[PDB]
């Protein structure tokens, strides 16, 4: 099933403060008003195309969905990314073992770290080996679908891990609702406020207005 | 497809004539650009920037970077010049009697306000309303404040009402308002009783047509745009200019300090003479369209100049230079880099036709106007002055004569009387 | 008289010099950090990595020397592109990454930025933009272990092309025969990488070298591997020259009230440039502002008439223009032009040496923003707002007029020019003669 | 200094070629502003990469020199065009235009020639030694109201 995007996915760009300005940028995003494929806690849940990045986002009563896979392959043969919120932390590892395979907790690793009322954003991108993760956090009286209005995504996380990735997953823990899109590359125009923040944002590729 | 207007067939005819009944007064505005934001730019600091590695290199270049400075500064002073063209027209700064008697007409609109901090007019306060970086790039103030600006368009006003064409010509001669407007009048061809006869719907006509531009100015701002460019060209210049210090022009960075910091002199030299090339061809681009744009300034300063002189200093009898219509005054008010004149016109208004003839004959005589035409109202005939209808009997003293019937097309008889 | 190339000078106001508040100290910022970085283990690994494969290590968390490195004999090359090797300790980076391994010495001719030959197409590629240094020496004395040290390998064909540190492991069999190879040999369907005979009695092009290549991450994120150099307590309020973590120049370094988001570490303008940081050692915001600045325009009477001069300092206020005398860098500079007994703020800026009146008169040397100045009674320049002319009421009434009685016969002179020098120029002979 | 319009005139056309001239000994990157150095030190290959730096220089004094004399030519034009319109309506006539020809009423004028211009001797009548008078727009007699011709 599908649901459309409309003006969600925005992110920032670089680390440079910048005061009052329409600044104009090219990078991965998700196009204003294309769809996202939506899905929920049934059995909804098999391995997806990574593709160029992932924008993700869910909607849940008490947070269920925990964290995601991403691999070539997610296969038990090669290194492929584990994110997870365990209750404690976020927890991050590269192993190859699908040591819990389906899309839940049941309750040469190369590198780790450790640190429907309400909806949750995140954007995943890889750019020579860096992967980036961004997120926004919020309650919505929307029942499902994607709130319709403008709020910017914020840096979480960049891990140097150099994984060629091209599929993923999702995980739940179990003894919610969950839509994604992808980033493709457009010109953007962004308005940075006095308080270093963007404020809105213009998909110049999107129609002739746009353009104009 | 667009149109260029309602067609309109004229009722020509060998011997028919339209005669105005009628007139309007009507109040116009023009609006023109007189001086352009005063800059200069420091070429060495925007070309270099606090970098002795840099301006070394831009030595090798010689006297480009001087004849640049040489060229702004010559922009900068003929703003002052063309601003001193326009409003310095009057030797002394002539004030207002106490008393505004002025036979009807009601210039409190235009004429200064001491309420306010500024002693704009209202109107001056209407106009200054509706119109709107340490890379070596400066801006100048002018030389005249807008206090001043004010001071002059106050005197000039001031002048105008209290002498008429006068104080342009020599000293300012008093005469009361009502009687100038009747020899403006007469200066368009219409006798002087007209005005003195119909002198109180004169005035609300006047009084109206200024109330008008009030409400113009307060909802259709768009009329400032010629102004309003003014401000945009230079603004959106300045931006351009700023905004071509961030690239490359093949260079390794935009930023001279990653040259300077990266790299050692035998390879920084060749990567900021990147720079040095692309930033003075940036200035040259810059430089050449304010020159150019300086001149289109200028023409538009003395084209002003010209319409105080020819307008508010005099009556013009020149067609369509000071509003359409026969002129009969124009007031000016200051605005943004630029004049508004406030032309005040005679509209001929209630068209009514008649029959016509060259000349008349009397006893063999042929009969000519010697102010006016021949006209009927199909039973008798009359003489009217040109420009509005007033019939007066054919008589000796409004006629003069010259040879016998014979030689003219079109002549008629009837009686010539004498006095 | 030096900026108009002339030794008199005619009255009037000139432009000419640009005053700035100059660097006071130099202050310098960089991490907290002093651990040395793992340099030993990337060059002096025991037995480096097959060029098919090739090992990469990321550095970060620590204080570099690269001078134990250049100024080392133990190199055959040392190739450095964006930056001089001499700068790599001023200069730091958010990580820098060391690639490595034994290569054929004719090959190490293909390690640099847009470099073309087997290995450079198959098994190693640097991209065209590369920010670094690469680093090879001959190493038949280690790695030529008697002839048969098939071990290091390369690539001549498998598939397609190699990206810019792309990484491959790979052993599907070379199919360059039309049969679908299957994993079994024949003609033009071979084992997939390609082999070094190092005998250590090889010719030079034939031995080994050992390779290592530093990639220099100069991104905007906060910097993590530094030289050896030293930081500076900081100094606020007043102009200095500066370092933070690599970014020189000069500034007026402030307490700012730009709320950066919590990523964000520097702020920038239109012009590209910097104008804010956050410190590296105290983590607070601070503005890299602009060290004030201003034309120096000198107004003075004819040469012809006085050699006394006043000065105006073009926007700037007379509450923070710091010269006063030659300790200060040269413009103005004279031993009273900041401080003298006769200062006066004008819209346009501070003017200074100019005796300010309380009377007007017609506009002599204009100044701006309705001021002016001239050289009277004993002489001074002084500085006065300029009259617009005499005041006069008109003796205006409802029926009263003035009438001229007498007239007078004016000649006045209009001067107009109409033409100018026909000048012809032949470029050739300009140009070159 | 009455003629400053005309040695303004002289001054600038003088000025423009005496920098066309001084940026003949401007490097522009080159090893030498003298053209016979580069050649006589260098040999071909490398002479000629010297050689396109003083060209590249040389050519851009040069264009920037004809468009400043392409702009102040326009300058010259208008003040032309102005001139001959004041020959036309001043010295061929007598002119109603306030101001036009000089402050008063205007009667007449003369040319005179000056070199790279013309100066007009403007002859206006101005008005002197006004008195006040009482003052009426008509004149009630046999109760008809009369106005001055
Ligand atoms: C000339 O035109 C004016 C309007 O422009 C006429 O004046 C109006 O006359 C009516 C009565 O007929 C009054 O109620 C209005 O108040 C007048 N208007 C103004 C602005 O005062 C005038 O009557 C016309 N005269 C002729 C002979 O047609
Ligand atoms: C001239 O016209 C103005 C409006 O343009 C008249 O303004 C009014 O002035 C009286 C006091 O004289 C006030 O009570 C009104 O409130 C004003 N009206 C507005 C809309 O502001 C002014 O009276 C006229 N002057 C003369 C002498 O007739
Ligand atoms: C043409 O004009 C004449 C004179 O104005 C008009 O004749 C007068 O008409 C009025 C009444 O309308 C009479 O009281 C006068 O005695 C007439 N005077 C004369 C000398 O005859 C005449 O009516 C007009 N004709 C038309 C067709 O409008
Ligand atoms: C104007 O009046 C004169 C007479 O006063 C007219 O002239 C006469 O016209 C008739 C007919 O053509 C002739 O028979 C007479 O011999 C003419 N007499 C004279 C003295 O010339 C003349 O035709 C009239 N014109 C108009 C336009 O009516
Ligand atoms: C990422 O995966 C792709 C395949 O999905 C790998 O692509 C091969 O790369 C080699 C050179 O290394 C080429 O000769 C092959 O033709 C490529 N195969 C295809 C099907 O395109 C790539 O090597 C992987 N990159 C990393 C760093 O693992
Ligand atoms: C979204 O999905 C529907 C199919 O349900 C499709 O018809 C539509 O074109 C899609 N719109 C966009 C903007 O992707
Ligand atoms: C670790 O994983 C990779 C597969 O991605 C494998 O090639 C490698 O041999 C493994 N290492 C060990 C020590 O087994
Ligand atoms: C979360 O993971 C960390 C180690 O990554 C561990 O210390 C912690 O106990 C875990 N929490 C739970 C509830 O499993
Ligand atoms: C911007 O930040 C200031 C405090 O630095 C705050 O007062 C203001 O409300 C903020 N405005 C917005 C729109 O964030
Ligand atoms: C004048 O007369 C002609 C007669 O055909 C008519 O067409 C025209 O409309 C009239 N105009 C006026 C103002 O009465
Ligand atoms: C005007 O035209 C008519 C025909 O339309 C003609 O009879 C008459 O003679 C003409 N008028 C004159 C003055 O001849
Ligand atoms: C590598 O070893 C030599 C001695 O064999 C030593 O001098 C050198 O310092 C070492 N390299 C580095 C980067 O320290
Ligand atoms: C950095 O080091 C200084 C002493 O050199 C110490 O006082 C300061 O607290 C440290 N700052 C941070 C952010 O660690
Ligand atoms: C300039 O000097 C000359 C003599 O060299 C003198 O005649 C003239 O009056 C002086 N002019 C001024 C303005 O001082
Ligand atoms: C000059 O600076 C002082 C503070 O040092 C300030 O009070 C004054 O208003 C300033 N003057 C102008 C013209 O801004
Ligand atoms: C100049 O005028 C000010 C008031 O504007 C007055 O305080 C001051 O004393 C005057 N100075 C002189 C020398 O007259
Ligand atoms: C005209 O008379 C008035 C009477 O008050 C007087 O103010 C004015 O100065 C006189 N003007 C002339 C030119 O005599």
């Amino acid at each position: 099933a599908y649901t459309n995007s409309f003006t969600r996915g925005v992110y920032y760009p670089d680390k440079v403060f910048r005061s009052s300005v329409l600044h104009s940028t090219q990078d991965l995003f998700l196009p204003f008003f294309s769809n996202v494929t939506w899905f929920h806690a049934i059995h909804d849940n098999p391995v997806l195309p990574f593709n160029d990045g992932v924008y993700f986002a869910s909607t849940e009563k008490s947070n269920i969905i925990r964290g995601w896979i991403f691999g070539t392959t997610l296969d038990s043969k090669t290194q492929s990314l584990l994110i997870v919120n365990n209750a404690t932390n976020v927890v991050i590892k590269v192993c190859e073992f699908q040591f819990c395979n389906d899309p839940f907790l049941d309750v040469n690793c190369t590198f780790e770290y450790v640190s429907f009322k309400n909806l949750r954003e995140f954007v995943f991108k890889n750019i020579d080996g860096y992967f980036k993760i961004y997120s926004k956090h919020t309650p919505i009286n929307l029942v499902r679908d994607l709130p319709q209005g403008f709020s910017a995504l914020e840096p979480l996380v960049d891990l140097p891990i150099g994984i060629n990735i091209t599929r993923f997953q999702t995980l739940l823990a179990l003894h919610a609702a969950y839509y994604v899109g992808y980033l493709q590359p457009r010109t953007f125009l962004l308005k940075y406020n006095e308080n270093g923040t963007i404020t809105d944002a213009v998909d110049c590729a999107l129609d002739p207005l746009s353009e104009t | 497809t667009m149109s260029l207007g309602a067609e309109n067939s004229v009722a020509y005819s060998n011997n028919s004539i339209a005669i105005p009944t009628n007139f309007t007064i009507s109040v116009t505005t023009e609006i023109l650009p007189v001086s352009m934001t005063k800059t200069s730019v420091d070429c060495t600091m925007y070309i270099c920037g606090d970098s002795t590695e840099c301006s070394n290199l831009l030595l090798q270049y010689g006297s480009f970077c001087t004849q640049l400075n040489r060229a702004l500064t010559g922009i900068a002073v003929e703003q002052d010049k063309n601003t001193q063209e326009v409003f310095a027209q009057v030797k002394q700064i002539y004030k207002t009697p106490p008393i505004k008697d002025f036979g009807g007409f009601n210039f409190s609109q235009i004429l200064p306000d001491p309420s306010k901090p500024s002693k704009r007019s209202f109107i001056e306060d209407l106009l200054f309303n509706k119109v709107t970086k340490f890379n070596g790039l400066t801006v100048l103030p002018p030389l005249l404040t807008d206090e001043m600006i004010a001071q002059y368009t106050s005197a000039l006003l001031a002048g105008t009402i209290t002498s008429g064409w006068t104080f342009g010509a020599g000293a300012a001669l008093q005469i009361p308002f009502a009687m100038q407007m009747a020899y403006r009048f007469n200066g368009i061809g219409v006798t002087q009783n007209v005005l003195y006869e119909n002198q109180k719907l004169i005035a609300n006509q006047f009084n109206s047509a200024i109330g008008k531009i009030q409400d113009s100015l307060s909802s259709t701002a768009s009329a400032l745009g010629k102004l309003q460019n003014v401000v945009n060209q230079n603004a959106q210049a300045l931006n351009t200019l700023v905004k071509q210090l961030s690239s490359n022009f093949g260079a390794i960075s935009s930023v001279l300090n990653d040259i300077l910091s990266r790299l050692d002199k035998v390879e920084a030299e060749v990567q900021i003479d990147r720079l040095i090339t692309g930033r003075l061809q940036s200035l040259q681009t810059y430089v050449t369209q304010q020159l150019i744009r300086a001149a289109e300034i200028r023409a538009s300063a003395n084209l002003a100049a010209t319409k105080m002189s020819e307008c508010v200093l005099g009556q013009s009898k020149r067609v369509d230079f000071c509003g359409k219509g026969y002129h009969l005054m124009s007031f000016p008010q200051s605005a943004p880099h630029g004049v508004v004149f406030l032309h005040v016109t005679y509209v001929p208004a209630q068209e009514k036709n008649f029959t016509t003839a060259p000349a008349i004959c009397h006893d063999g005589k042929a009969h000519f106007p010697r102010e006016g035409v021949f006209v009927s109202n199909g039973t008798h005939w009359f003489v009217t002055q040109r420009n509005f209808y007033e019939p007066q009997i054919i008589t000796t003293d409004n006629t003069f004569v010259s040879g016998n019937c014979d030689v003219v097309i079109g002549i008629v008889n009837n009686t010539v009387y004498d006095p | 008289k030096c900026t108009l190339k002339s030794f008199t000078v005619e009255k009037g106001i000139y432009q000419t010099s640009n005053f700035r508040v100059q660097p006071t100290e130099s202050i310098v910022r960089f991490p907290n950090i002093t651990n040395l970085c793992p340099f030993g283990e990337v060059f002096n690994a025991t037995r480096f990595a097959s060029v098919y494969a090739w090992n990469r290590k990321r550095i970060s968390n620590c204080v570099a020397d690269y001078s134990v490195l250049y100024n080392s004999a133990s190199f055959s090359t040392f190739k450095c592109y964006g930056v001089s090797p001499t700068k790599l300790n001023d200069l730091c980076f958010t990580n820098v990454y060391a690639d490595s391994f034994v290569i054929r010495g004719d090959e190490v001719r293909q390690i640099a930025p847009g470099q073309t030959g087997k290995i450079a197409d198959y098994n190693y590629k640097l991209p065209d933009d590369f920010t670094g240094c690469v680093i090879a020496w001959n190493s038949n004395n280690l790695d030529s272990k008697v002839g048969g040290n098939y071990n290091y390998r390369y690539r001549l064909f498998r598939k397609s092309n190699l990206k810019p540190f792309e990484r491959d492991i790979s052993t599907e069999i070379y199919q360059a025969g039309s049969k679908p190879c299957n994993g079994v040999e024949g003609f033009n369907c071979y084992f997939p990488l390609q082999s070094y005979g190092f005998q250590p009695t090889n010719g030079v092009g034939y031995q080994p070298y050992r390779v290592v290549v530093l990639s220099f991450e100069l991104l905007h994120a906060p910097a993590t591997v530094c030289g050896p150099k030293k930081s500076t307590n900081l100094v606020k309020n007043k102009c200095v020259n500066f370092n933070f973590n690599g970014l020189t120049g000069t500034g007026v370094l402030t307490e700012s009230n730009k709320k950066f988001l919590p990523f964000q570490q520097f702020g920038r303008d239109i012009a590209d440039t910097t104008d804010a940081v956050r410190d590296p050692q105290t983590l607070e915001i601070l503005d890299i502002t602009p060290c004030s600045f201003g034309g120096v325009s000198v107004i003075t009477p004819g040469t012809n008439t006085s050699n006394q001069v006043a000065v105006l300092y073009q926007g700037v206020n007379c509450t923070e223009v710091p010269v006063a005398i030659h300790a200060d860098q040269l413009t103005p500079t004279w031993r009273v032009y900041s401080t003298g007994s006769n200062v006066f703020q004008t819209r346009a800026g501070c003017l200074i040496g100019a005796e300010h009146v309380n009377n007007s008169y017609e506009c002599d040397i204009p100044i701006g923003a309705g001021i002016c100045a001239s050289y009277q009674t004993s002489q001074s320049i002084i500085a006065y707002t300029m009259s617009l002319g005499a005041e006069n009421s008109v003796a205006y009434s409802n029926n009263s007029i003035a009438i001229p009685t007498n007239f007078t016969i004016s000649v006045t002179t209009e001067i107009l020019p109409v033409s100018m020098t026909k000048t012809s120029v032949d470029c050739t002979m300009y140009i070159c003669g």
